[PDB]
């Protein structure tokens, strides 16, 4: 009755080429389990009782009702036949919108409390308050804080910066000192109330949020009845947020970040075996039940195992299988002699005697080789592989 | 590590959160007084005079989203769901008498209510009902308590005021406004600094003011001629409750042959009885004391000493015997004739 | 240890933001607080260990030379020895620059100061942080600057010296610095950002004070350049020229002291006024840092000083903030606030004197009402005259009877352009020009 | 010559330039070095030119800083010797006629002076069992060396409870906080605010102070004024410890050189540039205290009552020279 969750997952990016399309992007394989279940579950953590999530036809025949967690999904079915952005979605899901709203993307995952950003809004009644961690050339953007550290007063990217940044010469009279960063990665964390949307039913401009609604919001939180009037129209700007918001300067910005821990949106293939390696420190005490073997895994080398040696379930493994911090899915296929570093396997993979695997991904229905000397590549989907070959830069197309 | 001597009372500090142990979808506590809560512990403290209207606001909201159990009327049901509220309120931080009097005259009204109403009918009187007593109560008494005070005021004096209220801020603006001509004196004290805001208040209306700190009272003393306080609450006896320092400022100013003036409403009439400055009080965070030197910082990592207390005291109490008038909106009247008075 | 402590003094203005005075005397004799302009930058450079100083003058240098012989820092007694050097070739500081490494004076780490600025700043621990800096290192940084924290409210900030400064946030180092004159929008180059990580802090609320701590190299970087002339040259052609160059140039920022340079008519005012309300405790009214014995006095609640042998009338009534110097005579029945009166002036009856500052020898006839005016040496106004704010008498001039000048007037014993005195302008029986505008 | 000169101007701008981390004690005994040095060099020829050259001294350090007393009451004590010893001699004042032995018998009394001046503290610490008793609460303000050694005599043998006010805005009472709680202590630190509130629970008051006038007034730090008003509202004793060099032959009549004024630093920061031009800030340093409300001076001799003091001055100061 206070907080509505919405879940956006339409469309990967450029970066993906055979994972979002051929697989749902919400149950893409991370850590043997679909990863929408992560930030799903951390909803579940706290204590919500309504999700409500847009996603196409194909997701909703691969999710109907196959999960048993307690809360009751509402799914509703997007137009697959769209370019559609942030903000027509939110238009979409307006009439169904009542309270303020919390929105969040299944690419984010990320451990820490989310009672410090929700404290942050309730106190000091600020408009929006969203997230940034630290950095770990794409027109690099640069952000302007306050001496407190807490407070949002400028935001700029460098895509439509030339040579130089101009500020007004009146933030300064009314905050003497800011400081600039540079590096730092955002969090698809927006807790915005419920004005904005309503602002925004009757403004069509706006398409996307990140790029289009807070630079707007952060621009005209700060002058008045003086620059914004005096220097530069609500017939025009169809009905501006400032003469929107009536109750008992009232638009307010505020950020936070965080200096040690991870959060991170897997939406580079890079940042995939980041995640997939990581991921089973955070089920080590997200879920102290599960296994790094499947129960139901037809085991045979249980001595050449290193670290966790992630396993699905029905996978037959052959003896002297040496594995070194590796992923495997289920009904997965390996015979003797085979020796697998670093590498990601899923479902349905079968492995010939005398291979040997460094630092790979292997794909649905592959069968490797004898005598196969692999050396980084993810493999593609209904293939078989031969001996040697295989690279990082160069990358098997099939 | 609290003193022996204020063992009873109990200490707390600013960075022992309490929202980090429930659900951020709040069910337990409604949503809008966990805020007011969460705000509690950051500023919105004056008087008991903000901090009354937030909690009345808060109240009526709750009192707008509720539903009539259909094995249960509303006079029991509030009555009982309304006591863990507060509960959690106090937990945040210690209450004051004007709250303990607002929720009294709340209770009171919800139990007289019949059943004949319906909900809404109900909802809406007590609406009604709630915005009287704040209409009535607060901006009235502050009108009429200004009108009285005025003709107290003469050219060429010279007022005393220490802290901040805002009954005595509006006092000398109206008065200013008249068209009378005087200057202010403004006393400071440590760690809270909240003189400040009458200093900016009273230099932005454009009347002349000094400015200084509580030790050095007795050095400018003979120059004053008046001298005008504030309260927080009025015992039966006829003593004043009011922040730490003000008995100082009264001994000294009768021993110069100086009157004081109070100025309080009719609501914040209490029916406790103390005798000393002492007892009933309320600790603060130690850590506030800590000075900033700049270079050397006393008193850092006071814990590591075996034998060293930090003390914060919030109230002190003044016998009814050093204070000369009292105004009120029925009046003006002696300190001593409080009681007999205003008890009916 | 290192060689003594050296300082540089330039004792001329090299500006024309004083010129409807600055005919008869220098900038550097005006009298502030009863007190010559020079005497104050003296006591601030002996009070840090100063043990040598050098100075440059020009213009009307004889004046100079003579003040000096008689004061008290040429005694035999004296810790700091002053060495004068008179030259009339002179044209800015760049000359001053280039004569001082040409003679060859400083063999290390020196101080440059200007004629008027007044200050109680210790400098160990910059001197020692800049010396520390530069041990690490070889011959990095070049100089070291020293603000004020201020807020961009306090009325010591004027229009023509606000500056804007980006700094890097671990070691104080500048990395710009530009002047807002007429400015409504502040533009930064990007190429600061991308060399640093995690700060390119932007100040606003500082105050500059004119004092540096120069190492001798400075003086090299001033003969190679010839089209140098200021400093304000220098740090920006450092700035802008980064191939190899000076290296670095560091900052130092107080925050519990006093430091400001008198420039024109605000800050004289601002200045006395900080002054007379013990901004700046060790050198008050009546401690007498300068041992005359024809200056003295005696401290009163309200911030009232009197001097010695000073007579009052009846009725006669001071609010607060006034200096008397010796020999005043004062009427009756008047009202004095906020004001400054020097030695030997005579008052007459019923007068109101409001933020006005008066020198020595003026004589002021009986019924009459000023405010936020400056009289010269030697000046007389007969009776019944009102002057509205912002008014300027120079030395000898007088004002006849009867009239009443509008705001902004400025008179001067000079004509205009330097005939007849105008009975509408300067009164009946009066003697002087009305110069016009700025 | 040269030196002596020297040292005299070191000293004076040494004074002005407010001073250093300079206890009462190193004062005294440097003023006296320079007194005896002075005799020592510069030769005269009979008495007459050595009272005027050192009045003449004494005159110009004590106009070179007010507030400080100490440096008059050496040069009193020296002229008043110097008298003693001429009488000695000596069989219608007249300071003429030419002896030998007097520089000698000044020197030496100067230093039999000195040895008594090094033993001073521990007198008056041998006192300290005769008024402080087991289970006591004790109050104090500001920070004192010979309450400190008071305290600390006595913490041998019985337990006690201490209570310090800070004394703003220099708070300098976390000092002596800190300090008696590493003897083994129980301490506790307040703000200036709650004297009157805690008062009813005090046993005795022990404080210390800047100088002594002749009719048993007291000049102290701010905060002292109340504190004493305080303790008269409920019949609670008070005792000054202090010296006998804090003594000056002085009246209160004129307080324009009384108190000590400072920088408004201290009170109200420069970063409130806005409002700064139209308030006045007043922060003085040094207190006013009347006789009546002190009951015992505690000294290297013994307990005395306000009353014995001007009996004392009348035995240390000739009347001559209690205007310089």
């Amino acid at each position: 009755m206070e907080f509505q969750a919405v879940v956006m997952a339409v469309g990967g990016g450029s970066r993906m080429t055979d994972l979002t399309s051929s697989i749902p992007k919400p149950l893409l394989p991370v850590g043997n389990k679909p990863l929408i279940w992560y930030p799903l579950n951390l909803l579940e953590r706290v204590g919500f009782e309504e999700v409500i999530v847009v996603t196409t036809r194909d997701v909703q025949k691969a999710l109907c009702a196959e999960f048993k967690m307690k809360m009751k999904p509402d799914i509703v079915c997007i137009p697959d036949d769209a370019d559609m952005g942030t903000a027509d979605s939110l238009r979409y899901i307006y009439p169904k919108l009542k309270t303020d709203v919390l929105v969040l993307s299944c690419d984010l995952i990320t451990d820490v409390a989310l009672h410090e950003v929700v404290d942050l809004f309730r106190a000091y009644d600020a408009s929006l308050a969203m997230l940034m961690r630290k950095g770990q050339v794409e027109q690099r953007d640069f952000i302007g804080v306050d001496s407190t550290g807490k407070r949002l007063l400028f935001m700029a990217n460098e895509a439509d910066l030339d040579e130089e940044l101009v500020i007004k010469g009146s933030i300064l009279q009314k905050h003497p000192r800011i400081r600039f960063h540079t590096g730092l990665v955002d969090a698809h964390l927006y807790c915005l109330k419920k004005y904005i949307v309503d602002f925004l039913m009757e403004n069509g401009s706006i398409t996307s949020i990140r790029s289009e609604l807070i630079p707007y919001l952060v621009r005209k939180q700060f002058s008045s009845a003086s620059s914004q009037q005096g220097q530069e129209k609500k017939e025009l700007k169809s009905l501006d947020i400032y003469s929107f918001i009536k109750e008992a300067s009232q638009v307010r910005c505020y950020v936070h970040i965080m200096k040690e821990g991870l959060c991170s949106r897997v939406s580079t293939l890079g940042l995939y075996m980041e995640a997939n390696r990581q991921v089973p420190k955070l089920l080590s005490a997200l879920c102290p039940e599960e296994p790094p073997v499947h129960s139901s895994a037809q085991i045979v080398s249980k001595h050449l195992v290193g670290v966790d040696s992630l396993i699905g379930p029905e996978t037959q493994i052959g003896e002297k299988s040496s594995i070194k911090r590796s992923v495997i899915g289920s009904s997965c296929l390996i015979k003797d002699r085979v020796t697998i570093t670093n590498c990601l396997l899923m479902n349905s993979v079968t492995v010939e005697e005398g291979s040997n695997i460094q630092g790979s991904v292997i794909c649905n229905n592959a069968v490797i080789e004898k005598g196969a000397d692999i050396k980084d590549c993810l493999i593609g989907s209904g293939q078989r592989i031969e001996a040697k070959a295989k690279r990082v830069n160069e990358v098997i197309v099939g | 590590s609290k003193v022996s001597l204020f063992s009873h009372l109990p200490q707390y500090s600013r960075q022992n959160s309490l929202t980090q142990f429930m659900s951020i979808p709040s069910s337990v506590i409604h949503p809008a007084m966990v805020r007011l809560g969460l705000q509690y512990s950051q500023g919105l403290v004056s008087g008991s005079n903000a901090r009354c209207i937030a909690l009345l606001r808060a109240l009526q909201q709750v009192i707008q989203d509720y539903t009539t159990p259909p094995n249960e009327e509303l006079s029991r049901d509030l009555v009982n769901k309304l006591k863990p509220y507060m509960s959690f309120l106090t937990q945040c931080r210690p209450l004051s008498a004007s709250m303990h009097n607002a929720i009294k005259f709340l209770n009171k009204e919800i139990t007289s209510v019949g059943s004949s109403k319906r909900e809404e009918e109900a909802k809406s009187e007590l609406r009604a009902a709630i915005d009287r007593y704040v209409q009535e109560k607060i901006v009235l008494a502050a009108q009429a308590i200004s009108r009285f005070a005025y003709q107290k005021i003469s050219n060429g004096d010279v007022i005393l005021v220490y802290g901040c209220s805002s009954l005595v801020s509006r006092i000398l603006q109206e008065a200013w406004t008249e068209g009378r001509r005087f200057r202010v004196v403004v006393v400071d004290s440590r760690p809270w600094l909240e003189g400040r805001h009458t200093l900016r208040s009273l230099v932005h209306a454009g009347v002349p003011a000094s400015y200084l700190l509580i030790p050095a009272a007795s050095y400018v003393l003979p120059e004053v001629s008046k001298v005008l306080l504030g309260a927080h609450a009025l015992l039966a006896n006829g003593s004043v409750m009011s922040r730490v320092g003000t008995a100082q400022l009264a001994l000294v100013a009768r021993a110069h042959n100086v009157p004081v003036l109070v100025c309080c409403e009719t609501y914040k009439f209490c029916e406790r009885v103390q005798t000393d400055a002492f007892v009933s009080n309320e600790l603060d965070d130690p850590d506030d004391l800590q000075c900033k030197r700049g270079e050397h910082v006393a008193l850092a990592n006071w814990q590591n000493h075996a034998s060293l207390r930090l003390l914060n005291l919030v109230y002190d109490v003044t016998p009814p015997e050093l204070v000369d008038l009292v105004i009120t909106e029925l009046g003006m009247i002696p300190c001593s004739s409080v009681p007999v008075v205003l008890r009916v | 240890p290192p060689p003594p402590l050296q300082a540089v003094l330039v004792a001329d203005s090299f500006d024309r933001r004083f010129f409807p005075i600055s005919k008869d005397q220098p900038r550097v004799l005006l009298p502030l607080a009863n007190v010559a302009l020079i005497d104050y930058t003296l006591e601030f450079l002996t009070a840090t260990g100063v043990q040598e100083t050098f100075v440059f003058c020009c213009w009307k240098a004889a004046q100079i030379k003579e003040h000096l012989l008689k004061s008290k820092w040429c005694r035999p007694t004296s810790l700091n020895v002053v060495r004068i050097i008179t030259s009339e070739l002179y044209r800015s500081l760049g000359d001053v620059l280039r004569d001082v490494d040409a003679k060859a004076l400083v063999r290390s780490d020196f101080l440059l100061v200007y004629g008027d600025v007044i200050s109680n700043i210790n400098i160990t621990r910059a001197l020692e942080e800049h010396r520390l800096r530069r041990k690490l290192e070889k011959n990095v940084s070049v100089m070291t600057m020293i603000f004020k924290e201020s807020s961009p409210s306090h009325p010591t900030r004027c229009h023509e010296d606000n500056v804007v400064v980006a700094v890097d946030s671990t070691t104080n180092r500048v990395l710009h610095f530009q002047k807002t004159q007429g400015l409504r929008r502040f533009a930064f180059p990007l190429s600061l950002f991308q060399g640093s990580s995690d700060g390119v802090e932007v100040r606003y609320d500082l105050l500059d004070c004119h004092i540096s701590i120069c190492s001798p190299q400075v003086a090299q970087l001033f003969t190679d350049n010839f089209d140098y002339q200021t400093r304000d040259d220098f740090v920006r052609g450092l700035l802008v020229n980064e191939e190899i160059l000076g290296n670095q140039i560091h900052m130092h920022v107080t925050a519990k002291e006093y430091g400001a340079r008198v420039s024109n008519l605000h800050m004289y005012s601002a200045v006395c006024a900080d002054v007379i309300r013990r901004w700046v405790y060790p050198l008050t009214p009546e401690a007498n840092f300068t041992d005359s014995t024809t200056q003295s006095c005696t401290h009163s609640r309200h911030n009232i000083y009197r001097g010695p042998e000073v007579s009052l009338g009846h009725g006669s009534i001071l609010e607060e903030n006034v200096l008397l110097g010796s020999g005043t005579v004062i009427g009756s029945n008047c009202f004095i606030t906020n004001s400054v009166i020097g030695p030997g002036c005579h008052i007459g009856d019923n007068v109101v004197l409001d933020q006005t500052y008066l020198w020595q020898g003026v004589r002021v006839a009986a019924g009459a009402q000023i405010h936020q005016s400056l009289l010269c040496d030697n000046a007389e106004v007969k009776e019944r005259v009102t002057l509205k704010p912002r008014s300027v008498l120079t030395s000898q001039v007088v004002v006849g009877p009867n009239i009443t000048l509008p705001e902004g007037s400025v008179i001067s014993l000079h004509p205009p352009d330097a005939k007849g005195y105008n009975p509408a302008e300067v009164g009946a029986a009066g003697k002087g020009y009305l110069w016009k505008a700025a | 010559g040269s030196e002596l000169s020297e040292r005299i101007e070191s000293f004076v701008e040494t004074l002005k330039r407010g001073g250093g981390p300079r206890s009462s004690e190193e004062m005294a005994r440097e003023t006296l070095g320079l007194l005896r040095q002075i005799i020592t060099d510069h030769r005269w020829s009979n008495a007459g030119e050595l009272m005027e050259l050192i009045r003449r001294e004494g005159r110009r350090m004590t106009a070179a800083q007010p507030s400080e007393t100490t440096v008059g009451n050496m040069v009193r004590r020296v002229l008043k010797i110097i008298r003693e010893e001429y009488g000695r001699l000596h069989g219608n004042e007249d300071f003429s006629f030419h002896y030998a032995q007097l520089q000698s018998n000044i020197i030496e009394a100067i230093n039999e002076l000195l040895v008594e001046l090094e033993g001073t503290m521990e007198n008056i610490a041998a006192q300290a069992l005769e008024h402080i008793h087991s289970n006591e609460v004790i109050m104090t303000i500001g920070f004192s060396r010979t309450v400190e050694a008071f305290l600390k005599e006595a913490a041998r043998k019985r337990k006690f409870h201490v209570i310090v006010a800070e004394c703003a805005p220099f708070c300098q009472g976390h000092e002596m906080a800190v300090n008696l709680s590493k003897a083994g202590i129980e301490t506790t630190v307040m703000t200036d605010a709650a004297i009157f509130a805690v008062m009813s629970r005090v046993n005795k008051v022990i404080i210390g102070t800047k100088t002594i006038l002749a009719n048993g007034a007291l000049r102290a730090v701010t905060g002292t004024h109340t504190l004493a008003l305080a303790a008269k509202h409920h019949s609670t004793p008070l005792i000054v410890c202090a010296p006998m060099f804090k003594l000056s032959p002085q009246f209160p009549n004129e307080e324009d050189s009384f108190h000590k004024f400072v920088a408004p630093e201290e009170v109200l920061p420069f970063t409130e540039g806005d409002i700064l031009e139209k308030v006045s800030v007043h922060c003085p340093v040094f207190d006013y205290v009347p006789p009546e409300l002190i009951t015992l001076f505690i000294s290297n001799i013994g307990g005395n009552a306000p009353s014995y003091i001007y009996r004392l001055m009348s035995e240390l100061y000739h009347p001559d020279d209690h205007v310089l």
